């Protein structure tokens, strides 16, 4: 439990009151921003995936309809 | 029957004020209104620094030679500084009156600060702050001090930042001392076996010539954790009302009521209107979240369920305390020059008397629920604090859900 979790140094840590300080300091103003920022670092390994799914799954679907599609040289 | 305290003014607006008694033994001192609280970050260690070469001679009385003196009617020479106040003060023989006033007025005025001394000052001031950081409890009120008035000058501390120690020069000091130590500004206070009149002609003759020339409290919390240490000492605090507030009387009737933790000592201190009144207590790591949910039940049953027994038991141990304390010739000069400094008058203890049984449970309530209930507090933690609750537990703490 608290008290007995871990042990630290000489690591100070100052806070504020939840009534001091502003709720949503610069909200927009840094939140947009960081959104940004952490869209940039992690699209290029979440996106390439999914794109080849969707291209898959496309793919799939016209291939059937071909597929599906009658043989017009056959029955003639 | 207390014999009165009577105040005179000189045209320096030196408040010369002096308290009469039988004992032969007087307590003569200077209080000045000039502390850490008006220095501007760029001479926050001018007045502590000052304090220590005060007594290293002055222009009359070159060096070493000055404390001899003070060695040869074996009198005492004490100084102090705080946050708002500066105190220099002399215990003495009733017969050596004049030469110790004499003696004060080199200290205040016609000071030599010699360079070399400077140096040798700054490795003693830098050393002792260099050790001071040993002392638990004055490390905790310094971080509550801090994080409670944060962006304001009753932040820094009195002994201000090695940097500035290292950094500062005569001219400097000089300006602090020229700058803060004006005549309205000062109070030469006497107890014990002094006679007002010729009190007040040492004054005349000498000290004559002293020349005539927004507080915001943060609920915050500093957690400094070293978990090496033994033992945690925690801090918690809000805004105090003020030197001229009169419910203070009734804060510290409330104070004797609290009167878990090894150590558990309530304080409230008092600035130019504003303050911090609250607790400090030093424990182990593993019962510090129990101290607090302790304490804050007893301030919230002060802000609830007073009853009228607490309130005499309370009532009878500020009495003793203010009637223990102004008891010894020293204790009550002091109270003189804060009386002088801080109200402008010397409150009377008959006063006191009656705005002590003036106090009543339903007064007492209130006022704490004023000041108590519902409070942002200011949370000083130095040691093993991990079991220490954050912000929003002891927030939560500071109110009850039954009301
Ligand atoms: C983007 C545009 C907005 C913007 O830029 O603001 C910056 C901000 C990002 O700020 P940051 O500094 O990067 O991070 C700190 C967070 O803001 C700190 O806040 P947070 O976003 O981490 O909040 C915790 C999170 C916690 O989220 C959850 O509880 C998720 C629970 C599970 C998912 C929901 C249940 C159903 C799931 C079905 C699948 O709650 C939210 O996701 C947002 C709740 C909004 C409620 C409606 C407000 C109107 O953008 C957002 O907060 C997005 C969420 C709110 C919109």
């Amino acid at each position: 439990e608290f008290g007995n979790l871990a042990r630290i140094r000489h690591v100070i840590s100052y806070s504020l009151s939840p009534f001091e300080q502003r709720a949503f300091p610069s909200y927009f103003s840094k939140g947009i921003p960081n959104v940004l920022r952490r869209t940039r670092e992690r699209i290029l390994r979440v996106a390439p995936p999914f794109v080849v799914v969707y291209l898959i799954y496309t793919w799939g679907n016209q291939e059937f309809e071909q597929s599906k599609r009658k043989n017009p040289a056959m029955y003639e | 029957s207390v014999p009165e305290t009577q105040v005179s003014i000189l045209d320096n607006g030196l408040r010369v004020a002096s308290e009469q008694s039988s004992h032969a033994t007087c307590t003569v001192g200077v209080w000045i209104d000039a502390g850490s609280r008006y220095e501007t970050e760029k001479n926050n260690g001018a007045g502590y620094f000052l304090e220590h070469l005060a007594f290293k001679g002055t222009k009359n009385r070159p060096g070493n030679a000055l404390e001899k003196e003070v060695e040869s009617i074996g009198a005492h020479l004490n100084a102090y500084s705080t946050r708002e106040h500066t105190a220099y003060l002399i215990k003495a023989l009733s017969k050596d009156l004049p030469k110790v006033v004499e003696l004060l007025a080199d200290i205040v005025q016609n000071s030599s600060l010699e360079d070399s001394q400077i140096e040798k000052e700054r490795d003693v001031i830098l050393r002792e702050m260099q050790e001071n950081d040993a002392s638990m409890q004055n490390v905790v009120f310094d971080y509550l001090h801090a994080t409670a008035f944060q962006g304001t000058p009753l932040a820094q501390a009195v002994e201000g930042p090695s940097e500035n120690v290292r950094r500062l020069s005569r001219t400097d000091l000089t300006d602090y001392l020229n700058r803060h130590y004006k005549a309205p500004r000062m109070v030469l206070a006497a107890a014990g076996g002094v006679e007002h009149q010729q009190l007040l002609d040492l004054a005349q003759k000498h000290l004559s010539s002293v020349s005539r020339v927004p507080c915001r409290f943060t609920g915050s919390e500093i957690r400094h954790r070293d978990d090496a240490l033994p033992l945690a000492h925690v801090a918690i605090a809000v805004e105090g009302p003020g030197w001229a507030n009169p419910d203070n009387v009734t804060l510290q009737v409330a104070n004797a009521i609290i009167g878990l933790c090894q150590s558990f000592q309530t304080f409230n201190i008092s600035y130019s209107d504003t303050g911090l009144l609250g607790a400090h207590f030093v424990c182990d790591a593993m019962s510090i979240d129990d101290m607090v949910f302790f304490l804050q039940g007893q301030w919230m049953r002060l802000c609830t369920s007073a009853t009228e027994s607490e309130v005499t038991r309370g009532k009878n141990i500020l009495r003793n305390a203010l009637v223990s304390h102004l008891d010894g010739t020293t204790p009550v000069c002091e109270d003189i020059g804060r009386s002088l400094l801080t109200y402008g008058r010397r409150i009377p203890l008959a006063e006191w008397e009656s705005r002590i049984q003036e106090v009543d449970a339903q007064m007492l309530r209130d006022i704490c629920s004023k000041y108590f209930y519902d409070q942002c507090p200011a949370v000083a933690g130095y040691g093993p604090i991990e079991q220490l609750p954050d912000y929003n537990r002891i927030r939560s703490g500071m109110f009850w859900l039954r009301f």
